[PDB]
């Protein structure tokens, strides 16, 4: 799972090497960020279901024809899964900031995707308007400090990318 | 391979909850000076740790150093250091990361079944294992002793506290004994 | 040439990624440790003759045999090279203090020195004295900062290891 | 590869002297936060770049995409896209880096030779590599507008000098110009 | 095991090839020389032990700093180990000179030597003057044909090229 | 792999010891011609070996030709004559070494259960190997049959013997007996 | 081209070996075994036209439905280019018995010979029987020396195998 | 590859001819024990013509081992030294086999290309070859001076003739300089 320090360890190991000055150098990294990602972490932990809840609001309100008959948006079922979807999201943005680097994203999110939604004819453009109006939607210092604030806005913004 | 943050959320979403223990990964971070400290002191002296281990392996059974024994003849005693060093390697990686998993999978998994088919003998792998595990946990409290240094003594110099890291100490011998575990 | 930059730079382009999270993270490291070890590498740069020559000075005080006729210490051409060598190794250490990770010693000092020595018939127990007398030589605050003289120490200790 | 700090050493080396000045050492250290905001701010939009600098490049010239065109059928317009982004991704590790040496090496060594045995033509490259150029700037110093956004503006939130990074936005700019002269 | 024979069916082996002339030819090479290593091999039984002897008190009287605190010669047991060592180099010449080709000095002596040597801090010129003590040492017809003399110097002057 | 003088050796290295018996090694050195004869006798004859031993195994057993036999169709007799000369040919490199250690190896490690997972029939490959061993003595001994040959008969001018070179024959035949063993 | 003297150096250089003891007691063998063997070679250098037109004449004797229309012995052009094969075979036996190993026959002879009479519908029994009748004609002393003949008749043999 | 025996084989089939001149092939069976003398005398005392001639070539040309110069780094004297002991180890064979052709093909053809793409010195690398082709000549003679060599003066004991080997010598010094025009 990638993270500042499983990427130096699988480098150094590449090259049978003990770890050295830029492998302790790197974790040091780790170190003076976590106060930023962990009081992000801290934060989504605490409110996830409230973010994901206006995160998808938003993207039915771009997208109304959602909830016309047969489509992704329309049954008790379907609407309940889309949100449970958006908050799945939120929840491996959370681990991320945990972890200091995109793995848990990258391999429980991102990987599949693109194939599940297309078998399923789901379109992408909702998943991208939900993740998109929740990096618009934070400021500091109300919601947290200006630097967790960047880190949870990259993440989101990581998950965009993957998506367009 | 996992890390200490990775762990604990493979543990999380094994629920599908966020991780709301904030404290616990605080108090981690706190202790990261000091894991940096412990790893440097491990890696800095290597070398003297491998070479005086497999030397009191053979000080302590003259048998593998005569006619069939398992360091005889000089290809065969080349193996064992380069064995020694490998595992001390994997242990640091797990000491830095915080997790088992990379000396588990990279390292232990299959070493057993490799080893018998080989006739590398068990007691004596486990006699190194042993010695490698007291060094590091006199080197990561900065109180090797002259008696054992061979005149060739280091010191860290790392800020002192009271403790002197016992719970890294514990750690790092959890780790030596995982080791210890699968060649048993 | 290994630093903490090329080391994450590498691992992103084996993987067809952009910079991410981890990333950055690994290079706030170098910005926070600069300041030890550039200390060092201060200290090193204005002081390298009187270092290499004390280092030099207690090899052949443990290895008088080196004097004698034929030995490795016994012309004034060899004793020249002999300091040189140990502030090339000094020089190299500088270098790295610089970069942050190990990539001028390994590329410019490790690589091949075995088969040199071999082929000239040079011992290489003087260049570990020389070098474990510098590494047992300084202490903090009077020469640098505790966490400048951890930086100096364990290149000295990585090139120790290195011819042992 | 080299970074800024070892193209120092290999200056130095040239001499066989230590590293001296440290000054314009120090300098890129204390500029280390804002560089590292400049890499954010190209990574975090880097799909939204590419996508409107190729269909720049093809709104300026319509013949791309009819019969014989560059960017004709949909297998030639995906390699352009593929393309676009792996010239954006090589321009954003040299700046991470503060050297050409990754691009140079890893990404423009050969181009030219490849593009002329594909037909691949050099004038409608050129332009897209001068919008991404204009792009980067604009998103380095935090002030892209919303008539090019086309709906899809975003705002990075550093914290604001009056030269709005001047000297990072033309370093990127040499790094795009060092893509053009390989093609020219 | 490199000797004549093992050769020449290692290359009719690569090349699905029964014998043919020229490896029949190489083995009547064996039956020609073998009067000469025999000789030697035979010499070399029957008093290895002072071969062995004179050879190890040469390189102490080289290098009498062995004999001083710390050092490889220093002990009850290091005297003991060295003496050894010197005794195993020459029975591998003599399993050499009964096979007729390096393969038992290369496997059991050579392979792995530098690496073992450098992991104890042993140097390496106290066994190079052991080896050319010995290499210079013998005399035809004295104590044994010219022949026989050419083929233990020949094995003597190949362990010393594996450690120069 | 060993031959017959490094086999000497390493017996000798299971107690550290010199070799001392200089009379044995003289005496297959004094053998040596003769033995360059009988390696000469089987390679020089080696497809008319083959091919009669083969013929002869199918004559004595006629269900190896017709459906569901391990002859038929063509493909398995090409794959059972090569079969057949690659035995030999391992059998002749033992001879030339005077040590069963490459045969052993290269050729016989693994057969068994290479030849099970096959349905290659143990018996009938016994017949093939038997008819092998019959020839080879033969020829060392240079008396072969005009029954057994017609006008293929080949005679080698060897310098004759009372004994016929019986060691080497009973020694030839050794080796044969271990590809048999090597079946069960 | 395979000899006793390109074998014993390609195999020491896939290892990177100097020239070591078994390669030079192998190059011994072929000081002793040349005499018998260049012996043979004189002996065909000065007879070859005779040799070669018997061996000829004896394949035909033995196949005379050879003579029949549209068969491989039946026009002028046919008959000289059969004698011209049998007396190929006959040249490249005499440069393998100069070089001492197999070389120029393999690669000058046997090479590709299966591809070109089946090809041009030429049957192998006539080849094997003017090169069996050759391998059964000779002997000694009347001819050449005993070992000479040895030398003679193995490569014959191995041509004969070559075919069948 | 060839050797003196082939060489002559090539050149008869270049007309379809048989060998006719056997009086040269017996003039080199009869200089063989002094060939295999010669090949020994280099073999012998490889390690130390290849560190003396390295070493003679740097005190001749000090710009080698000062800033930018090619024996500069530790690396760069390694693959010096490396390069030496190849061309040495290939004329050695040349001399084993009677002909070039192992040489030219092997090691010569291409290197001074390679040479030119690395920037390897012509000069420099001539004068190397140039020591190890006089040590060479005193190593075949049996004529090393102490001067030379000090207390690593080796002496081989062949049974001296008059001429000391004058064509072989001849011969070796004949590859040596071979390998010198094709690099210069
Ligand atoms: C290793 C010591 C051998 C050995 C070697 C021989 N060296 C021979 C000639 C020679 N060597 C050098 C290099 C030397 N001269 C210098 O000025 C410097 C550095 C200050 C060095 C290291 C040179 C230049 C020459 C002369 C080459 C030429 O003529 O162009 C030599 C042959 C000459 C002789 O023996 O008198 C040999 C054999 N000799 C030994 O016995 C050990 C095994
Ligand atoms: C874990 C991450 C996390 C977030 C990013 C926020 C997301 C978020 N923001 C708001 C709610 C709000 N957010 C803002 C912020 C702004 N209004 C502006 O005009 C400015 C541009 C900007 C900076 C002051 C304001 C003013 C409200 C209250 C009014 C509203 O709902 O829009 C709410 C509703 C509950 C509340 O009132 O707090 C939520 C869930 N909360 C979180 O837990
Ligand atoms: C751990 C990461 C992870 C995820 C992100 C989700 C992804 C995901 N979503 C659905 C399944 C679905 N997801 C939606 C989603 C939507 N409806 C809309 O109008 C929008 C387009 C959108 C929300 C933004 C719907 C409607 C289904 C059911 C589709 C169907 O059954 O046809 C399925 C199929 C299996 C199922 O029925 O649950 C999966 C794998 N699951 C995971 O395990
Ligand atoms: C007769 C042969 C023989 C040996 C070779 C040694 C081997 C040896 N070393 C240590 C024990 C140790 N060895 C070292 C090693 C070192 N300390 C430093 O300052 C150096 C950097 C480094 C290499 C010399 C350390 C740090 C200890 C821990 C105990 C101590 O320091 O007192 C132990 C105790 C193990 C235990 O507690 O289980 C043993 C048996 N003993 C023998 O009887
Ligand atoms: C770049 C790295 C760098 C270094 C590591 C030092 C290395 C160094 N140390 C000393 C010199 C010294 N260093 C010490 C230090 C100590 N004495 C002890 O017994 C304590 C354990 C230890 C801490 C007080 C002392 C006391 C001297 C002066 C006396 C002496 O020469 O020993 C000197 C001679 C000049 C001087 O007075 O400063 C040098 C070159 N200098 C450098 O430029
Ligand atoms: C590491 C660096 C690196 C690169 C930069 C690329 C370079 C590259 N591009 C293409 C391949 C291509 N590149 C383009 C690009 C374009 N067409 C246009 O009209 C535009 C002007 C332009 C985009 C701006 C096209 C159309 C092809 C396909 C050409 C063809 O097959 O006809 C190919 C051939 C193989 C393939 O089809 O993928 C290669 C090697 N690959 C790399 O590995
Ligand atoms: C009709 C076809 C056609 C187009 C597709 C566009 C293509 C286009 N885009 C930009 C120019 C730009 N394009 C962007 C891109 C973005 N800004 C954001 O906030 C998003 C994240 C992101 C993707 C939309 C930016 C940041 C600029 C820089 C200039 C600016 O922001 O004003 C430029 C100016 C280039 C220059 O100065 O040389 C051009 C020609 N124009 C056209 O004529
Ligand atoms: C791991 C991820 C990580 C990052 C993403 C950066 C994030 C970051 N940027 C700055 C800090 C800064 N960032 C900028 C950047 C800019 N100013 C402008 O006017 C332009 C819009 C823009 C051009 C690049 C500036 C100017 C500062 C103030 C310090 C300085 O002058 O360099 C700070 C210091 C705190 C502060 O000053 O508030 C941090 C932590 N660092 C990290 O560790
Ligand atoms: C298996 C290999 C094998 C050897 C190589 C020899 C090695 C050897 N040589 C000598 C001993 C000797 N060796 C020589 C030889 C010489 N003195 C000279 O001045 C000449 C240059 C040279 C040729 C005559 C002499 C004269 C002695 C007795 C004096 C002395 O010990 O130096 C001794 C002491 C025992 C003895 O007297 O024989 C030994 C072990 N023995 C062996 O078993
Ligand atoms: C009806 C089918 C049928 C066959 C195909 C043969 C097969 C056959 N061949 C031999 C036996 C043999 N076969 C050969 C072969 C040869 N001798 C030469 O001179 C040639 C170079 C070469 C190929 C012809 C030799 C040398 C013997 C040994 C016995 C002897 O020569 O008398 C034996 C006896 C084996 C034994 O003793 O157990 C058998 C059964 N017999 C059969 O019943
Ligand atoms: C490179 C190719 C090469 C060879 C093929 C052999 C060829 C060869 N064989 C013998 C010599 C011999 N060969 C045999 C062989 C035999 N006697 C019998 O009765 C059996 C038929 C047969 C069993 C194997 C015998 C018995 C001798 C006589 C020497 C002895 O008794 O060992 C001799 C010595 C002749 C002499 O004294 O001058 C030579 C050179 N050697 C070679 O170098
Ligand atoms: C260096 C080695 C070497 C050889 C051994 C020969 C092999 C050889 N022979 C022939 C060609 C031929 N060879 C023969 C031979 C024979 N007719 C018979 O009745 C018998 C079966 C047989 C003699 C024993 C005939 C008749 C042809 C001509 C066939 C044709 O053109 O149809 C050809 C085709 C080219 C040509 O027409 O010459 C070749 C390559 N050539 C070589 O370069
Ligand atoms: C280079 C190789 C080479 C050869 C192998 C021979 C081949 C050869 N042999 C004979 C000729 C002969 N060869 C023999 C030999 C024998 N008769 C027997 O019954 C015995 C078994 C055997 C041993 C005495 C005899 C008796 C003749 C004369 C009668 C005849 O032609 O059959 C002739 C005719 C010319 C002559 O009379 O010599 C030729 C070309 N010549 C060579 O140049
Ligand atoms: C397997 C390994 C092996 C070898 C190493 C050689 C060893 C060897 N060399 C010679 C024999 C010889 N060796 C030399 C060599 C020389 N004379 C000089 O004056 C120069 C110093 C030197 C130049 C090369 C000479 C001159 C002879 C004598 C025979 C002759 O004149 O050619 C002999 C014949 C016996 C004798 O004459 O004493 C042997 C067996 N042969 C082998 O089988
Ligand atoms: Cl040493
Ligand atoms: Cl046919
Ligand atoms: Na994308
Ligand atoms: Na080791
Ligand atoms: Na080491
Ligand atoms: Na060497
Ligand atoms: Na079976
Ligand atoms: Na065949
Ligand atoms: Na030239």
């Amino acid at each position: 799972m990638k993270s500042v320090v499983t990427t130096v360890i699988a480098a150094a190991d590449a090259a049978g090497r003990f770890p050295s000055s830029s492998d302790l150098e790197s974790v040091q990294g780790s170190i003076q960020r976590s106060a930023a990602r962990l009081e992000a972490a801290e934060k989504l932990a605490g409110n996830i279901d409230a973010v994901a809840q206006e995160a998808y609001n938003a993207c039915i309100q771009k997208y109304p024809y959602l909830n016309n008959s047969g489509e992704a948006n329309s049954t008790d079922t379907f609407k309940a899964k889309c949100l449970r979807d958006v908050k799945h999201y939120m929840r491996l943005i959370q681990y991320s900031l945990v972890v200091g680097g995109t793995g848990p994203l990258d391999e429980w999110g991102i990987a599949g995707q693109r194939e599940v939604y297309r078998a399923l004819g789901l379109p992408t453009a909702p998943y991208v308007e939900a993740l998109s109006f929740a990096r618009n939607r934070g400021c500091a210092p109300r919601d947290m400090s200006a630097q967790a604030l960047t880190e949870y806005n990259a993440l989101l913004d990581y998950a965009i990318n993957s998506l367009s | 391979m996992l890390d200490a943050f990775s762990r604990a959320v493979v543990q999380a979403d094994a629920s599908t909850s966020v991780v709301a223990d904030m404290g616990a990964l605080k108090q981690f971070i706190a202790e990261g000076n000091r894991r940096l400290d412990a790893v440097n002191a491990i890696a800095s002296n290597a070398s003297c740790m491998v070479s005086d281990a497999v030397a009191g392996m053979i000080c302590e059974n003259q048998g593998l150093i005569q006619a069939g024994g398992n360091c005889y003849p000089n290809r065969r005693m080349a193996a064992c250091l380069r064995d020694a060093e490998i595992i001390l390697r994997y242990v640091t990686y797990a000491l830095l990361a915080g997790d088992a998993s990379v000396l588990d999978d990279r390292c232990l998994n299959g070493l057993k079944e490799t080893y018998a088919a080989l006739g590398v003998p068990t007691t004596s792998t486990v006699r190194a294992v042993q010695i490698m595990k007291a060094q590091a946990a006199a080197h990561i409290k900065d109180t090797p002793s002259e008696a054992r240094a061979g005149g060739k003594l280091r010191k860290m110099g790392s800020p002192v506290v009271e403790d002197r890291c016992a719970s890294l100490v514990a750690e790092a011998s959890s780790y030596f004994d995982r080791v210890i575990s699968a060649l048993s």
